[PDB]
RNA sequence: CACGCGGGUACGCUAGCCGC
RNA sequence: GGCUCUGUGGGUGCUUGGCCGCUGGCCAGACCUACUUCAAAGCCACCGGGGGUACCUACCGGUUGGGGAAGCCCUAGCGGC
């Protein structure tokens, strides 16, 4: 019939924007509760339906490339062919920085992709606006540099020196150094909480609140130096990856790991985790990489193999992933589809960047454009890959063209809605659920032959006599 | 053709003429 | 500062604006209107005024009627030049060079200046076709319209052969024929660019006596100064 | 078939316009921590309303000399108030110019017990002297009354009809008596047939005309039908009731402010049980008044408190207090249903606001949307522990806090005595009588 | 400027019509992206601070042409399920915030009235006409549009209501008074062709009240006669014309306009043997007028203008034509 | 509770229709005073309903010399007949807000269904007409031909000269 | 960050991006800048030496 | 209850019978 | 003819190739996603001085309710210490 499209529309919107199963109105016994819950179910149904109908006003289109003939394959496509076939405002972004004498470089974009920071190993830390081509800062620092990271804006950044971390302003003037964070080898900035989480080489993980300036919870990961660290963008829990070959999930409200996904036989070399929090791809020292469903904590498919222990892996805003191993990175497209209940293995990579003798230190996706920045020992190299990048951003959350007034107002609103670090769990939507023990105690204070042998075995050891045990002795004598 | 000239004029006014702009470019 | 040099070359080679102040300045650069008015002008106002100018130009000369369909179109109100591919940009460059060769004869007139203002304010010809635009305004290097074009030109977008114009961009005065002739005797690239422009026009039969007299005078004085430079007295060097 | 996503800055500003275009994608992958960010915004909303909760607005004029023992608004106009004090002087105030009174007169000898406005422009006042009528709005000011009435015992309160020129005065002889202005002299005295105790308050029902409620010091409420001039029903409660009032949107609901520290919302058709019991006070409740929207209540108590209530709440939405406010005798809304007025025993008429953190005037759309968003967010997440403790914290004076701690101890002791007598007496095999059913002692006709 | 958040509502309102057009095969997805971008640019131009009635009219014209294009395409693809009601509702919304922003622009008010009359909205047209008349009460064109459309509908009492309030306001120029006399005599002609009214005393009353107005000139009374002289096929037309002539003769005795109405009086309903008889009568009046003591240049310019009006018709005799030329040339 | 309000200025007289009327108890409050200051929060209160300009400076001179003396003019009666809903005050009235008390009495005597509130007596309509006099240049600018400054200048000169009889005994220049 | 409003400041009472409480009133930065120390490591080395010297005086 | 396109009784018009 | 400034190439350490998934290939690349038996041994791991300790965390010792690896025995079991 003609209403079949209507029922399909409602099923699709209840899948996507519904955020829950539905309230069962037939089991409600109260009359006023029944009509108010029917009113609420009508309002939530039209809410999801109007969001799905207003998903037509999205402006941009997702990029792609598809092979035409039967012999042509997508991984044999050259960057010169992409640059010839693509528009000029996005063919401008395929550059290459040639910085040779100051260590392997480490790239990190800001979370709108306006400014990128690249840090050499021997000290050369620079901060540039890579589309407009101007550099905001460049400074040399002397000693080694473990990791450089932007903070909430492109105003402040944070560099991990030979002992401490240092946070710097937009001009590069050093605001301060953090002395509690010694020998920091990895850093990750939670964006919605204002926490900066640092793994030392000793295995200690410190969460420092950036806004107010006090370290929230120093967790000591009891086993080994950590090899890698990433951050779930959906839970804000930290997937750190150890050297015995397990990845452990950490949160500032517990000193034990939340889960520990057992992984590759050697140490895991790199991690990456989806921005919807669905799946995690990890690459180990044993040459395999493998993906996990995170919402169920099981392995999705068999282990893919990489032909070298992959130094970095970073997955995009859409389904693409760049796994950078040895001296050339490969991009895979369909590793984890959200819609499929049982995942299938991908035969061929989506596209491969060339191996011409520059060992890849770190690959990163520019968060809203369809490019990929590889930081290697010869410097920085930005390549363009069409399928990646979220085509339609939201101007309220994060904006690639944010003016000065919009940046000021957004920083103040993010300060006002910074989340307390005790609001971190495996499921981030728990706020308002039942304390079941407290509800059972409230209802209690409102309404007011195989185990009874190990009972006596446990209570003969106290040796309190405790009249319930006298009743249990009489029961055992009767038995 | 199965389109009126008034319908093609309304299509060029309302909806845009990007395809025939590219056609007028590549000559 | 090798990184600052690489980033300076990237920022000079970049073409599309990426922040709001850059978009407002690049939209503010105009021939006719002052910048305070030319910031706040949509592409319907500019198209109405400059299409009145092109209607006057198309009633003057007959051969502007293909540009009536491709460059001055109501759909060409909306086309962004930086979002099309390289072959679309190259075909647009060919259409712009053909229009500039066609409009060079009538360039003292306000209809033709309105048409060039449409090309400048929509397709950004002062940034993407600086060679042909500067060459077609070079025979009129004694007029206030050339002074305004020299004012709105970007500095690093000028070709290397026309970089004698930098003091005349720093102080907004029209350059003299002595400066153009002296740079023609010193650089072979400027003389080759002027002669290539006028021969590429004259093969398409869009010549005019101002351009012909301009090229004849500057190549005559440039060959004069070039012979006076080439004379050496040593036999092998003069050979 | 290569195509990558190209973003011009035309997607942020079209050239030639100052409008910053804000493209929005509502997909949930882009907006993490939905429930957590909304909890943080609700917590900010509670802390913001506790910061901007500033309810005291002003005080009408210099006040009275002795305390304000009666006051009455004009239900037709919007800025006409009057207040009669304890030394028997009445004043008519205009709420637009609160600097000085509009018209004052040394009305009576004793305190002014009741006071009201007529529907034309004139006002009436009771005393133990007898009731009087004045014209406070006249081109010469006249201190002398234009009618007076002494026969009918000692009068206690007044209530004017909604439409006509009828009014009922509650006397101390156990009767009310009803006058029609301009063609009645002594009025008609309606009484319960053998009734002796004084009728304290009287209130015409404004929705259903010709239905009159009254309380009396027999701890009883009585009704009256004016169409067939007789009493209707009489129920005896447990404690004395200070004041009856009706709901201006629901014709059948009434509220009695009673010496049980309590407000009882009753149904006039079924006096079996109370529809609601508001319990929050410390000393006796002196005055209750429904909002003109019919969904809120003010109660001025005999200790130093005003308590603002929703209609279905059963506990305080707000409490207002002040060291200068000595006792509270008469509280009533303005017809905006936004500001409340308080006639005290310090001789002061004070103007507070209900919705203490909500400022008046014209708001911009992104201002009133932020306020409505905060109110909806508190309606959802108002029961969580942090949000709950900050939204319930209010600073009470030391006497009221100490006496409500004593009242909690005494009520818990009485509940424990009753529960022990139930568990060890023969009442164990009965259903527990609900508290709204226990609110009424007997009902008779 | 909250213009993004302000235009979000109008785009989210126009979205489900685009969803219906995409789920039918009427507009393809690239064309619907073009419609989205064009409506978004139009809304962010319309709700801008510095705006213009031509901008509101460009948006109105685009939405109305989109409705016409979809009507042509729907009739070509043979669908009857898609209706034009949402497009008419959003066009009325554009026009309502247009007349909210710029109420002093009669071009936009008249475009609103033309749109509401064209898509068959008579009651809405009357409400828009009342608001436009309240904002521009001195506008004779709006008053005549109201009165003539109420007479075209046939509600002559409402047409008289609009016209009498209009003549109460517009008393500087004669224009609305002439149009009211024209409408009242057209009602008289409708009352005749349907076969008090038998007397037809209302244009005489209009003349008698117009005698004391601030526009009351002999040229204005000549404009009254030039209005009255059309559609002479009536009953009391000779009564009205004779009253106009005796009023002008008793008030402005020797004016060239009064001599012109003395010339052109006896040619009321003539087209035919009664034509040259009354022409010879009028030419006797004209020759007496030319010899009489009046401003001969003014009277001659009036007569050569009326003689151009005479020469505009065919089907006459050449001797009469050449004697009109001979009497013309020496003026 | 106000429904409409008259407002007479030198270019003509316009009557506004109030929607979302002003709070009368919090008139002396700082937030409501800031709302009366800002045009973005007072144009939500007033919406321009009708405008009647003068035909000539002679009509403007007759308008002042009637209005200041108190008596209403025939064209003000005309525009009120046109804009106000025709009632008699037996079951429904219309509240108009005017600046002067004598003009209030005369409009109420000419139209029995219109109850007028004078700005000299009522503080609500006083503050509301005060806000309209504050923002009177921007509330009319869509149909304000030219300015108001030269109109007020020439009209004050014409009114003062008609009151003084200046030109008949000033001759020395 | 812009200058915080009244209510925004009252909600962010304990907030400043520049000086924390672990920065020790930027005493390190003020002393390094005053005495032209080209190494913050040299400041903190001198400071830990002075701290060991002060605890020796404390045990004496 | 009616709302698109055609031929009809009829137009400086669209009110009425049947279809596409 | 001279001063100054700038650019490119070589040199400023002793001469064995460009790249790769390197015993072989490629420099025009080719094939693309396999194969699988048993997670891991422990320790250390740099914050300036004196002081406070309500709350959080670390360590140590306990308390209720559940849980049972392993050790021991035999009336053999859904076992028992």
């Amino acid at each position: 019939k003609a209403e079949l499209d209507r029922i399909r529309r409602y099923k699709q919107a209840q899948k996507k924007y519904g955020r829950g199963p539905r309230v069962d109105i037939k089991s409600v016994r109260d009359k006023k509760l029944r009509r108010t819950l029917t009113n609420l179910e009508n309002k939530y149904k039209t809410a999801a339906l109007k969001a799905k109908e207003a998903e037509i006003l999205l402006e941009n289109q997702t990029g792609f490339l598809e092979p035409e003939g039967e012999l042509e394959r997508t991984y044999k496509v050259r960057q010169d062919e992409i640059v010839k076939e693509v528009a000029v405002e996005v063919a401008q972004k395929k550059f290459e920085l040639k910085l040779t004498e100051l260590g392997p470089y480490t790239c990190e974009y800001s979370r709108n992709g306006r400014d990128l920071i690249l840090a050499g190993r021997k000290g050369h830390v620079a901060t540039m606006d890579w589309r407009e081509g101007k550099l905001g800062c460049e400074l040399q620092l002397g000693e080694t540099v473990r990791d450089a990271r932007f903070l909430h804006n492109n105003q402040f950044f944070a560099v991990a020196q030979k002992k401490y971390v240092y946070i710097y302003d937009h001009n590069g003037v050093e605001i301060h150094c953090l002395r509690k964070h010694v020998e920091v080898s990895h850093m990750e900035f939670l964006p919605y909480h204002f926490l900066l989480a640092t793994l030392s080489i000793s295995g200690q993980l410190k969460y420092q609140d950036t806004s107010t300036g006090q370290i929230v919870a120093e967790i000591a990961t009891k086993h080994g130096t950590p090899v890698s660290l990433t951050q779930n963008p959906y839970n804000a829990i930290l997937h750190i990856g150890q050297q015995n070959g397990t990845v452990t999930l950490w949160s500032p409200n517990s000193t034990d790991p939340l889960v520990k996904l057992l992984a590759h036989r050697g140490p895991v070399r790199s991690l990456a985790v989806d921005r919807e929090g669905r799946y995690m791809v990890s690459t180990g020292q044993d040459n395999k990489m493998c993906i996990w469903d995170i919402r169920n904590f099981k392995e999705a498919v068999n282990s893919y193999f990489t032909r070298a222990p992959a130094t970095s892996v970073a997955i995009s805003d859409t389904g693409l992933t760049a796994v950078g191993w040895g001296t050339h990175t490969t991009i895979w497209k369909g590793l984890f589809n959200k819609e499929r209940p049982v995942q299938v293995k991908v035969d061929s990579p989506y596209m491969t960047w060339g191996g011409q003798g520059q060992v890849v230190e770190r690959v990163r996706w520019c968060p809203f454009e369809d490019i990929l920045g590889i930081g290697h020992n010869e410097g920085f190299s930005s390549i363009i890959v069409p399928g990646a990048g979220e085509a339609n951003y939201d101007a309220l959350e994060v904006n690639p063209f944010e003016t000065k007034k919009q940046r000021q107002e957004g920083e103040v609103k993010a300060l006002l809605n910074k989340l307390q670090p005790e609001m971190i769990a495996l499921d981030p939507n728990f706020i308002g659920n039942l304390d079941l023990r407290s509800e059972k105690q409230r209802q209690a204070e409102r309404d007011l032959n195989t185990a009874l042998k190990k009972y006596l075995r446990k209570q003969r050891k106290k040796n309190i006599i405790d009249e319930k045990r006298l009743k249990a002795e009489e029961l055992y004598r009767q038995m | 053709a199965e389109k009126d000239a008034e319908e093609e004029e309304l299509e060029k006014f309302v909806l845009g003429a990007k395809e025939t702009f590219r056609e007028q470019l590549f000559r | 500062s090798s990184l600052a040099q690489q980033l300076a070359q990237i920022a000079a080679n970049s073409r599309s604006s990426f922040n709001v102040k850059a978009l407002k300045a690049s939209h503010s650069k105009s021939l006719i209107w002052e910048p305070r008015v030319a910031v706040s002008q949509t592409f319907a106002e500019i198209y109405s005024q400059c299409y009145e100018g092109f209607k006057e130009l198309c009633h003057l000369d007959s051969r502007f009627v293909p540009f009536d369909a491709t460059l001055f179109s109501a759909q060409s109100q909306e086309v962004d030049r930086t979002q099309m591919t390289a072959e679309e940009n190259a075909a647009l460059d060919k259409r712009v060079d053909s229009f500039l060769h066609l409009v060079g004869s009538r360039l003292r007139l306000m209809p033709a200046i309105k048409a060039v203002e449409w090309l400048i304010r929509r397709f950004r010809i002062h940034e993407f076709n600086t060679g042909t635009l500067l060459a077609t305004f070079l025979p009129y290097h004694t007029i206030p319209a050339f002074v305004t074009l020299l004012s709105i030109l970007p500095v690093q977008r000028i070709p290397i052969e026309y970089r004698f114009l930098d003091p005349y961009i720093k102080s907004l005065t029209p350059p003299p024929r002595a400066a153009i002739v002296q740079q023609a005797t010193n650089r072979p690239d400027l003389l080759s660019a002027i002669s290539r422009y006028t021969l590429d026009s004259c093969r398409a039969k869009q010549e005019y006596p101002g351009l012909i007299s301009f090229w004849g005078g500057i190549m005559a004085e440039a060959v004069n100064g070039m012979i006076d430079k080439m004379r050496s007295g040593r036999r092998a060097i003069q050979l | 078939k290569i195509k990558a996503l190209t973003r011009s800055i035309t997607a942020q500003q079209a050239p030639g316009s100052d409008v910053q275009r804000a493209p929005r994608n509502l997909a949930p992958e882009l907006h993490p921590f939905e429930r957590a960010r909304e909890y943080q915004r609700a917590l900010n909303a509670v802390k913001l309303e506790r910061m901007f909760a500033k309810p005291f607005l002003g005080q009408l004029g210099n006040g009275h000399v002795q305390g304000v023992y009666s006051m009455c608004k004009d239900k037709n106009s919007l800025n006409c108030i009057a207040s009669g004090s304890g030394d028997g002087v009445v004043k008519v105030w205009d709420l637009t110019t609160r600097d000085e009174e509009t018209w004052r007169v040394a009305a009576h000898n004793n305190i002014v017990k009741g006071l009201t406005f007529t529907n034309d422009k004139k006002l009436l006042s009771c005393a133990t002297d007898g009731i009087k009528l004045w014209d406070p709005y006249a081109s010469p000011s006249n201190t002398t009354p234009i009618a007076t009435w002494q026969e009918g015992g000692p009068y206690t309160s007044l209530s004017f009809h909604r439409s006509a020129n009828t009014f009922a005065a509650s006397s101390g002889q156990g009767c009310i008596r009803i006058w029609d202005l301009e063609h009645s002299t002594a009025g008609q005295a309606i009484q319960w047939p053998s009734f002796v105790d004084t009728i304290t308050d009287v209130c015409f029902n404004q929705v259903e005309t010709s239905v009159i409620g009254s309380v009396a010091t027999d701890r009883s409420i009585i009704l009256f039908d004016l169409r067939t001039n007789m009493p209707v029903i009489k129920t005896v409660l447990h404690f004395a009731c200070n004041r009856i009032v009706f709901n201006p949107m629901e014709a059948m609901n009434l509220a009695v402010a009673s010496e049980d520290h309590n407000i009882y919302i009753f149904d006039a058709r079924n006096f079996d049980k109370a529809l609601n019991i508001q319990k929050g006070h410390v000393a006796a409740v002196m005055d209750v008044e429904f909002s003109p929207t019919g969904e809120e209540l003010v109660s001025g108590s005999y200790d130093r408190t005003i308590r603002l209530w929703r209609r279905d709440a059963g506990h305080s939405r707000d409490v207002y207090h002040t060291k200068r406010m000595q006792r509270v005798f008469r509280t009533m809304w303005t017809m905006d249903s936004k500001y409340i007025l308080t006639g005290s025993d310090d001789g002061n008429v004070r103007l507070w606001r209900a919705n203490a953190s909500e400022r008046s005037g014209v708001k911009a759309t992104r201002q009133r949307q932020a306020l409505e968003y905060n109110n909806a967010l508190l309606d959802r997440y108002g029961h969580l522990p942090e949000i709950r403790r900050i939204r319930r914290h209010r600073h009470l004076p030391k006497v009221v806090k100490k006496a409500t701690e004593i009242k909690r101890e005494e009520l818990a002791a009485i509940k424990r005595r009753e529960e022990n007598e139930r568990k060890h007496s023969n009442k164990k095999y009965e259903k527990r009588k609900s508290e709204r059913e226990k609110a009424v002692l007997v009902k008779q006709q | 400027a909250w213009v993004a958040d302000k235009a979000r509502f109008y785009l989210e309102r126009a979205a489900p019509e685009l969803r219906e057009w995409e789920e039918k095969e009427i507009f393809t997805k690239d064309e619907i992206r073009n419609l989205v971008a064009k409506r978004s640019d139009f809304e962010h131009l319309v709700l801008a601070p510095g705006t213009k009635p031509t901008d509101f009219l460009n948006y109105v014209n685009w939405e109305r042409s989109l409705d016409r294009l979809r009507a042509k395409r729907c009739a070509r693809l043979n669908i009857r399920s898609v209706t034009s009601h949402a497009s008419q509702a959003r066009t009325f919304g554009i026009f309502e915030r247009a007349v909210l922003k710029h109420p002093g622009s009669i071009e936009l008010w008249l475009a609103y009235l033309e749109f509401a009359a064209q898509v068959k909205a008579t009651k809405r047209w009357r409400r828009i006409m009342t608001r436009a008349l309240r904002l521009h009460p001195m506008n004779a064109s709006l008053w005549t549009l109201a009165g003539r459309r109420a007479a075209q509908n046939g509600d002559m009492q409402r047409a008289r209501a609009h016209f009498l309030r209009g003549c109460r306001f517009c008393t500087r120029e004669p224009t609305l008074w002439l149009e009211y006399a024209r409408c009242e005599m057209d009602w008289l002609a409708r009352m005749e062709a349907k076969k008090p009214a038998l007397s037809g005393a209302i244009p005489i009353a209009v003349f008698d009240v117009a005698r004391k107005q601030p526009f009351w000139g002999p040229a204005a009374a000549e404009k009254f006669f030039d209005v009255f002289a059309k559609f002479g096929h009536l009953s009391c037309h000779e009564r009205i014309i004779s009253h106009v002539v005796t009023t002008m003769q008793e008030l402005f005795p020797n004016h060239p306009c009064t001599w012109s109405v003395h010339i052109r009086q006896p040619l009321v309903g003539v087209d035919t043997p009664a034509f040259p008889k009354a022409l010879r009568e009028s030419l006797a009046r004209l020759k007496a007028a030319l010899q009489s003591t009046t401003d001969r240049k003014a009277l001659a310019t009036k007569m050569v203008a009326w003689m151009d009006g005479i020469l505009a018709i065919e089907k006459l005799d050449a001797a009469i034509r050449t004697v009109l030329e001979h009497t013309k040339r020496s003026l | 509770v106000v429904n409409f309000l008259l407002f007479e200025s030198a270019v003509g007289f316009s009557l506004f229709e109030v929607v979302h009327q002003a709070d009368t108890v919090g008139l002396e409050l700082p937030e409501v005073k800031d709302a009366m200051k800002t045009l973005d929060k007072f144009g939500k209160m007033v919406k321009l309903r009708s405008f009647n300009p003068w035909t000539s400076a002679a009509q403007g001179l007759e308008a002042i010399n009637l209005i200041s003396e108190g008596i209403m003019p025939e064209y003000l009666k005309s525009a009120l007949e046109m804009n106000l809903p025709q009632t008699s005050g037996k079951k429904s009235k219309v509240v108009l807000g005017v600046a002067d008390k004598k003009l209030a009495g005369e409009i109420t005597a000419a139209f029995p269904g219109v109850q007028c509130e004078a700005a000299d007596t009522s503080e609500v309509v006083a503050a509301l007409l005060r806000g309209i006099r504050t923002h009177a240049n921007k509330l009319h600018k869509s149909l304000q031909e030219g300015d108001i400054g030269r109109a007020q200048l020439g009209l004050g000169h014409a009114y003062s000269r008609a009151k003084v009889k200046f030109s008949v005994h000033k001759n020395d220049n | 960050v812009r200058k915080l409003k009244y209510h925004e400041q009252k909600l962010l009472k304990k907030h400043d991006f520049i000086n924390y409480k672990s920065d020790n009133n930027h005493r390190d930065h003020d002393v390094i800048r005053r005495y032209m120390i080209q190494k913050p490591e040299d400041y903190h080395k001198y400071n830990r030496l002075c701290g060991s010297l002060r605890q020796f005086a404390h045990r004496l």
